[PDB]
């Protein structure tokens, strides 16, 4: 919803630039928005597009690019660490929480689909949370098996108009 | 006398609007009377630019005949004039000379220092200058070049997704090169967005252009076609037999390293591919291909893993690492997890025994989703048939043949 509107706004800002060189906060917001939609190619090309002076102007761009570099390697614990290691400006704050929620949902879906039996430590690393918290949560949800062996088992439990158009076209 | 000549004459052509004389002067200027620099437009044209700014577009041409124009913001002002005071339907007056004007303006300074400045200008110009959304024009190549050189890939997407049919004549100013560039540079765009199918299609279209003369664009398109076919599929796709015979006589012998790379890829030995890449590294670096052959080397492992799934049903991680030569069970598990996430493979991992199972039952063809897919295919086919019938019925008007037969 709001993410698409922000994407349209920033695309409009970039498309027509009377000054030509946009503000570093604008480019940082664009990089963060590209990172949120897990579209790595566009984010990388936008990062390359940036003139070096605006890169060196602020360290927020460097932090966002570090986040992007970590997420490009598919290192989920690194993503979780780097999403909270540093601080950033106000305009990007309401998007990093959404990014963390999206990456948590993605990790949960990947664990559910790509694994039948997973070590609890691996699950905790994937979600970036203490083992006991995750265990309790997934006990309440119900997609988990048992303790001791340390093996949580993630399971996943106008036709008339179209037809008349087809036959009308076919009859010639 | 030239100044008041322009004044009253331009009054006639625009206000009185006789198409005969406006085209008369336009063609009289052309490329012959437009020489000898501007028509004293340094001082006389200073008054004339503010006159009407609609008959002066051809004039801008001569005002870009002089290289390294001292002021560049004047072109910005006049392009914002044509975009802002755009009536929408009288743009058909500037149909032939407009493409040349944009090519001249972008080919001089825009491609050198600021390749991002004219990204939106050409996009605005295309819709209001060319007739129908299915019409390939020369300014497409210029805009694709601008997008490629500025590392901007998103704005040019709607201009490449639509299949482009019919080419505007441009009064003979549309050289073949402008065609070959459009299907080449745009191809690079589709290799930057990880859309290998459309990139391969664009490269195939660029290769099959009938032309009995060697061009570097054709060579590069052939090389990138080979690389993309090796990445997407396990073999080089066979080019259609209607292509020009020059490709099989001069293009192939010069592009020899890519053919042996394809042979090594097809022999299915991931160890030898790295050695072959190392041996011919200088050729790939010279042709600016460091970033495509490495993708092929990486995708060889995925191809081997998929071929493993074609035979096995439940395999140990160590066994998979030994067969695919991934040198490690953890690395094999990571590769399988990445491929499962990407959707290229259907598998599950059981970490109790370090095993990987294959459940290849994705679709059963019993859901409305496949009905929707068949509906979309039907709609596309019907639209294609209607377009073909319309073109065929348009063709039959010409009296060229069918006299006694």
């Amino acid at each position: 919803f709001s993410f698409k509107k922000l994407l349209d706004q920033c695309e409009n800002q970039e498309l027509e630039a009377p000054g030509g060189i946009a503000t570093p906060p604008v480019y940082g917001q664009l990089l963060a928005l590209y990172l949120l939609h897990n579209d790595m190619n566009n984010a990388r090309y936008l990062w390359k597009r940036i003139p070096p002076a605006i890169k060196s102007a602020n360290s927020e761009l460097g932090g966002i690019w570090s986040v992007g570099q970590r997420i490009w390697q598919r290192d989920f614990p690194g993503i979780y660490t780097t999403i909270n290691a540093h601080q950033w400006s106000e305009t990007v704050q309401p998007i990093m929480e959404a990014l963390r929620d999206a990456t948590r949902r993605r990790a949960f879906a990947l664990v559910s689909q790509a694994y039948t039996s997973i070590i609890a430590d691996d699950f905790a690393a994937f979600v970036g949370l203490p083992v006991e918290e995750a265990v309790k949560g997934i006990l309440e949800q119900g997609w988990q098996a048992d303790s001791t062996t340390r093996m949580v088992l993630p399971r996943k439990p106008q036709q008339l108009a179209r037809l008349t158009d087809y036959v009308a076209f076919l009859e010639n | 006398s030239a100044l008041e000549q322009f004044v009253n004459s331009v009054r006639q052509l625009s206000a009185q609007g006789q198409m005969t004389q406006l085209c008369e002067l336009i063609n009289k200027s052309g490329e012959l009377l437009a020489k000898n620099l501007s028509h004293l437009d340094t001082v006389l044209g200073a008054l004339d630019v503010q006159e009407h700014s609609l008959g002066v577009l051809a004039v801008l041409f001569v005002k870009f005949s002089m290289p390294s124009v001292p002021d560049f913001e004047t072109l910005f002002s006049q392009v914002q004039l044509f975009i802002s005071t755009c009536n929408g339907e009288h743009i058909r007056y500037a149909t032939d000379t407009f493409a040349g004007l944009c090519h001249q303006l972008t080919n001089a300074l825009v491609e050198r220092k600021q390749p991002l400045r004219g990204i939106g200008i050409l996009k605005q110009a295309i819709d209001k200058m060319q007739m129908n959304t299915n019409q390939l024009t020369s300014i497409h190549a210029d805009l694709c070049q601008l997008c490629l050189l500025a590392k901007c890939f998103k704005p040019a997407l709607p201009y490449l997704d639509v299949d482009m049919m019919d080419i505007c004549k441009e009064n003979g100013a549309y050289d073949a090169k402008h065609f070959l560039c459009y299907y080449y540079y745009g191809g690079m765009i589709y290799t930057g967005l990880k859309n290998f199918e459309r990139a391969l299609y664009f490269y195939e279209q660029a290769i099959t252009t009938p032309a009995m003369a060697v061009s570097h664009i054709m060579l590069e398109s052939y090389k990138k076609y080979i690389l993309v076919s090796l990445i997407l599929l396990g073999k080089v796709q066979q080019l259609p037999k209607y292509t020009s015979q020059i490709v099989g006589r001069f293009i192939k012998p010069l592009s020899n390293a890519y053919h042996e790379l394809a042979q090594v890829y097809s022999t299915n030995n991931p160890s030898e591919l790295r050695n072959l890449v190392n041996k011919h590294s200088e050729t790939f670096t010279r042709d600016n291909n460091m970033g495509l052959v490495k993708q092929c080397l990486s995708s060889l492992y995925k191809k081997n893993i998929q071929r493993l799934t074609k035979t096995f049903l439940t395999l140990s991680l160590q066994d998979m690492a030994s067969r695919v030569q991934l040198s490690g069970p953890q690395e094999a598990e990571k590769y399988v997890l990445h491929m499962i996430e990407d959707g290229e493979i259907f598998a599950s991992i059981n970490q109790k025994d370090g095993m990987v199972s294959f459940h290849d039952n994705p679709e059963k063809y019993n859901n409305p989703a496949m009905l929707h897919n068949i509906d979309q295919e039907m709609l596309k086919c019907i639209e294609l048939d209607e377009r073909l019938k319309a073109m065929d019925q348009e063709i039959t008007v010409n009296p060229q043949f069918v006299q006694k037969s």
